[PDB]
């Protein structure tokens, strides 16, 4: 496959690398507070982990959209892929287990820590859009399980925390009309890329090219070069996936595949 | 710098923790203690404020940073309280006969209130939402209410005849009136000795803590019957001597300030939202 | 349609929430307010019921659906209170001297009790499990109990001499007796004056909420010492004027009813489970 | 593999497709309430997510089996596979992370919402049965980690919530003798099919045939036909995996594998 | 054990639960019920101890295991309380005037304490840590505190003239004093009448449970104003008669013991560990 | 259960029968024997309840399960009859002059009823369906009915002049009124002496059996003239002495209970389900 | 496959179902609006109900064609296979239910069971040519 892609590339033909769980998302565990205050007791925002082939996102409202325009709080997460992915099989699940337990979280500047006490509500009006050049290529509304994104470079996950119009006494007890808010309403989304096709080389969960290149570089204490991050670290490499980096990475991955035939 | 707009802040879930800022906060901030006169009477010491300032100095507060403000009783203090220090602690003695008065006082100082004028003579007033209340303060507040109907005629009352008005406050130093929302009301208030304001509960007042000296948990800072929250700023201690109470306040001032945060409305970031 | 059989329910997620049923329930259901006589005395108005009906009509309840039942005091109300509305709210005044009686009343009306008769003259009685209690009610209940041993002989008491029995109630209008389970007790009760029943606590009664007016959290609706649960149906409000109490009740009727549910037992489904 | 299976089937010998994480379970996040009432404060039942190769199931009792005979509550979960799986490697883990955080769930009819506040107890007397035609082919008792199901079409997970006979004061505080029940006892199970073999074609995490067919149909705006569901939705397709659907799916998957050799 | 105290203990999360050990715990343990004198007075029976022992036997406690110890009142019981057996249940009658004394007794008997002698006549003393207090008890305690400075000069109190010291207790049968840490204090105590010790709170006491008979949640077993923890060993019940209280204690003895733990009983019955 | 009430129940016609549950039913249920005062008078024994309980124990009912409730006569028992336990067996002495009263009592206690208040002083009332009746009971019921027309004008009766109304009852302790459906009726009732409710017959009552002592088949528990059903719960026996009657009831208790069904008992002993 | 191939309304006697795998019989009990005194006596307006109204249908497949082997009233393949298995005490195997019970076999008529059953039925038909 790698030599085939090399020869196709040399002739400027459509190249294709098939990846099982492509490592396309640089690691990032971040949050955005659309509403916040120094004591961090009435917070509205989103927290996400983008790691490898996985995106877990969660929108939290501490007031549970009590004062929202229609008791709806809209959350949006945009993930820009450094390369175009095609023929992608994607598992989409309602909840984000990673942001569904109590947490103590550093403030954006690290000056203080705030408390997160999620109570998971079902996401409402889930719209997953797979965009190419800003145009909508694939749309999935309220669809969960396996979906297909045929050609895309951006993912837009829109979801809503909707206040339940009817609550049992316990549920109504969780969400008061005003502060303090002891239980914070959280909606989630999990998005795993099981398989995909990319015109560029990527690290994945099945091939060992990145491991081979990194192992060879570490075994012989190769000084940092002008192209790759100073550990062969994948997050830095995929964050700043320049054309020069892509060329060098394709070269070294092809050579690693050649070596793996014998070693 | 960008004051009138609410801009989202993005943070990484793994950045770091900065060092403790407690020492610097104590150095650059002021502490106010509010206590009843009977506390000073029982202590019966002329220089006790100096001793407390020295003890606070042992806890890292620079001399002159801590202030001690006397008030006669809960009712008198409830008349337009003015808490101006960076950090405010109010020692409120528990009286089983004044449960609602203490509740109203705490609701007034433990919450942030945005108040507009009320001209009961000119206008009829509604309460729009759950956060809308009518807070009246003065030497003696007596509020009587006549609920109207869609035709402006009173329900169980005559607009012209105040004698039929339904009394909701009598000789109150402070009273927070909650009436049915969406219903116009004619108000009769003793304007000579009482001013009434149409107030909205914005949210918690972070930099005010109330330490209840005495009985059980009775404060209800929420007008909603279904909820009686006990926030971390509503402390409660058992006591027999006031010197013990003040020693406890000084010894655990770290925890008391930890339960409090800088008034969100009192810093430059609040500029052009409401105040500074 | 299939009554008396517990059929599992296999609902799913993503079925979408239905619209608010609060308006429909207010339209189709009735609300009973239980208040003490002193409330009406202090209000001192002959049309206050009509005004409250109108104010409730502003909140969605059709006219003629909200009822206002009056009781003299807690003791009189604890004489087999019959709460028949779809939603019942009991305004119960707090008295430091009547803590246990308040707890007993709340336990009797905030829970479901399957009661069978007791004939103390004919049989000896034991409480089989922790949910079994003896509830006695009437003009005056004086219950004396003689525990027996396996030889049907009194323990610290003589079965033939009731003066040696142990007093667990005196002049009560309602009392709930918890004795040691698995022991037969001979009972001496003023059957002429009040009636006793062997009652099993099935579970919560959801259409009844109790608003404790003034005081602190003193209710204990569970005989277990280790548990003192404050359910969402037990509100507490600090008060000075009854008009404010009723305005709070009407203004937050949404919250109050949300804290309650339709009586699970009193609807068609419970047919051939216990009623209807 | 696909053309080889095509030829073997045309000869009617066994054809075997090997799948890494076969997409055998249609998406379904559902629950069953064996004991319930309108307040939804004393509930006993089960909630599960059957998605792809994964099954998370959780049996919850709000009373923590205080009145259950022998202080044990028995839960069962039967999952009928649409096709027989063979030579299947399964990872079984005691806990279900998806049903172990506070959650506001919708009513079965959607009229209201109830509250779930799990406290996780280890499942008791775990029995995973893999059945073929109602006959027990494989049985695993108290066994966790990797297990082998050699031939099965149904999975039966039976597990018990056993009330701890001895509790520390902190534990005893969570489970009172009667209502209200603030903490709800939950036992769980996670069952992941890492690999399997099926005589029929299935979507899986490693292959791109479903993705390729879906991409081709979406790109050229192919109208919905009389065989497949709209958009080749895998959940709908596998839920009603009829013989005609299976034949058409095998045809298109073989064609897609042929196309992948060149494109 | 001591040699292996600082060694790991590794357990598997699939190890089968052992059978219930409650029966074996009762068959090999001893239970102490501490009640006030008014309880025995109101019961007005001389064989009631035998009846309670027999009822406990019905509940699984072998004859001779349960012991009944009487105390006059909270104040007297606070003078060096002795906890005698494996499980101690203290019935404490609530009084709205003695909230701090109840809190002090509960703090003393619900926590482990490590106390040392304080020679207040010779040396000045400090409270190094938040866990450090000064516990004084006896016939009558009157503690006067004079904080000092780096030069030993008193702050707001002349060292020689005790009349200018600061009063923290008066005629107390038990008091836990908490002064500002890091400040040397001169102490004047009625040593002829009551003894004062420098104590450190090690942690909770699992073999002692306090059942508050009547009242509200008023105990505060921690000096920190921000925290008023209500542990599982601090029960509260409502009462009209003492026989009902004792029957409740017997019927729910399993639950009470469940809230308590073994191995918490020291070799001695004292309320603290004394190091001289 | 309720959410799955509208779900099918499927059963195979080859499922093996379970063992007899009669023994378990007796060991877990309670039986009430309602007899007239003349029965106890003619028996002329004070311990006869003990003898009957022992005979029932011989028949399998544990001591304490069987209860005996006395009523003076058919008329008095009809004033809000109370059905107390799981199985109610009512011995009704037959009188040829009170056939309709016996029929009314049997109709009331052998069927489920859902009743609502009737404010006859304010509103006119209709019987919408054949299942709808008007049940009135108390010390003395005297109901006068005036059928109206589309213009509210009475038919054969002036609305103002009650003396021209139509008499349907006189001094009744219980009466079930059935007027023509779809016609508004003005009602005059002795409300001070007896209460009238608008009731709907839900269906049969399985936990109540009526044994008619002496007489013939005269009960008509359905208002329809064309139907006079004799259900399995309507027994009839011949008598010369009451001891023979009670021995017959005890000896054939198995058969009597077989004619009755479980789960029909309601929490409350009332004869109907009241909605206000 | 969920699609209505044949539909017959108010038809009785012989009908033809050309291709189907599901039968849906929908009928109604209609209370007769006009009743003679005896009929009206049977059906009161309320309980007790001593006579219970019933409406029934009978469906009998006389002949059919199936792509798979099945037992039928005319052939003896199932009887022959069962008889041979019973006469020689053949232990229960991993495919067929014990005793070759037809109800269990047709309840779970799986592809493997279909293959094995067609094999044995063909062998039985071969054997019946001679024995
Ligand atoms: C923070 O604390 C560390 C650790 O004591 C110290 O080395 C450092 O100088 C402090 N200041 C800053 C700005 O990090
Ligand atoms: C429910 O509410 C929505 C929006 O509030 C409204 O448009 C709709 O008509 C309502 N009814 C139904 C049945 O959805
Ligand atoms: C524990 O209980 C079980 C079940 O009754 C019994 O078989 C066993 O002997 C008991 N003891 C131990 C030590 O397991
Ligand atoms: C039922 O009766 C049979 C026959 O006496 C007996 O074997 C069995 O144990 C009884 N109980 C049950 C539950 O079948
Ligand atoms: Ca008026
Ligand atoms: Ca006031
Ligand atoms: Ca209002
Ligand atoms: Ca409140
Ligand atoms: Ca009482
Ligand atoms: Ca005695
Ligand atoms: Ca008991
Ligand atoms: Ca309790
Ligand atoms: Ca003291
Ligand atoms: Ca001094
Ligand atoms: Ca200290
Ligand atoms: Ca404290
Ligand atoms: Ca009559
Ligand atoms: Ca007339
Ligand atoms: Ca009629
Ligand atoms: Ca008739
Ligand atoms: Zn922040
Ligand atoms: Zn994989
Ligand atoms: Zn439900």
């Amino acid at each position: 496959e790698y030599i085939e892609n090399w020869n196709l590339q040399n002739r400027r033909q459509r190249t294709g690398f098939t990846f099982h769980k492509p490592n396309i998302f640089p690691y990032s565990a971040s949050f955005t507070l659309n509403r916040s205050q120094p004591a961090h007791d009435n917070l509205m925002g989103t927290m996400w982990l983008n790691a490898g082939s996985e995106i877990q996102v969660a929108g939290f409202d501490y007031s549970c959209a009590i004062n929202a325009p229609a008791n709806i709080q809209q959350f949006e997460h945009i993930v820009q892929l450094r390369r175009v992915l095609t023929t992608a099989t994607i598992t989409l699940l309602p909840d984000a287990e990673r942001f569904s337990f109590p947490r103590v979280i550093n403030s954006a500047d690290g000056a203080t820590t705030w408390y997160f006490n999620p109570v998971i509500l079902r996401p409402n009006n889930v719209e997953v859009e797979f965009l190419l050049n800003g145009q909508i290529i694939n749309t999935y509304q309220a669809r969960f399980g396996t979906i297909i994104a045929r050609n895309f470079d951006t993912i837009r996950l829109s979801f809503q925390l909707m206040r339940p119009p009817n609550m049992t006494p316990a549920v109504a007890a969780l969400f008061p009309n005003a502060q303090p808010f002891e239980h914070h309403a959280t909606v989630g989304l999990t998005l795993r890329i099981e398989s995909a096709v990319c015109e560029s080389v990527l690290a994945d969960a099945s091939k060992t090219m990145l491991a081979n290149v990194t192992s060879v570089r570490q075994e012989y204490a190769i000084p940092v070069g002008p192209v790759f991050p100073p550990g062969m670290n994948w997050t830095d490499l995929i964050t700043n996936y320049s054309p020069s980096r892509e060329d060098n990475l394709q070269r070294v991955f092809t050579v690693a595949s050649i070596r793996s035939m014998l070693v | 710098q960008n004051y009138g707009i609410n801009l989202p802040i993005t943070g990484s879930m793994d950045t770091a923790y900065a060092n403790s800022t407690q020492e610097e906060t104590f150095l650059t901030s002021t502490l106010c203690l509010y206590y009843p006169t009977e506390a000073a009477t029982e202590i019966n010491d002329n220089s006790w404020k100096d001793t407390l300032s020295q003890l606070f100095l042992t806890k890292g507060w620079p001399t002159g940073s801590v202030y001690f403000k006397e008030y006669t009783d809960i009712a008198s203090f409830s008349v337009d309280p003015q808490l101006y220090c960076d950090y405010n602690v109010v020692l409120m003695k528990y009286d089983a006969t004044l449960q609602l008065d203490m509740s109203e006082l705490a609701d007034l100082i433990l919450n942030e209130w945005l108040c507009n004028p009320m001209d009961i003579t000119l206008y009829y007033y509604q309460q729009t939402d759950e956060a809308n209340k009518w807070i009246s303060m003065g030497s003696s507040c007596t509020i009587k209410v006549c609920p109207l109907n869609t035709q402006t005629l009173g329900i169980g009352c005559l607009t012209t005849d105040t004698a039929t008005f339904e009394e909701v406050a009598t000789a109150e130093k402070l009273v927070i009136t909650d009436v049915v929302d969406g219903v116009n009301h004619k108000l009769d208030v003793t304007t000579a000795t009482c001013t009434i304001r149409n107030c909205k509960k914005l949210g918690p007042r972070e930099n005010v803590a109330v330490i209840q000296v005495g009985g059980s948990d009775v404060l209800d800072i929420t007008a909603d019957p279904t909820t009686a929250p006990q926030t971390e700023r509503m402390m409660r201690i058992n006591w027999k001597k006031w010197w013990q109470v003040f020693y406890t306040v000084v010894d655990y001032v770290n925890q008391i300030i930890q339960a409090m945060s800088k008034r969100s409305r009192s810093l430059n970031s609040a500029a052009f939202y409401y105040r500074i």
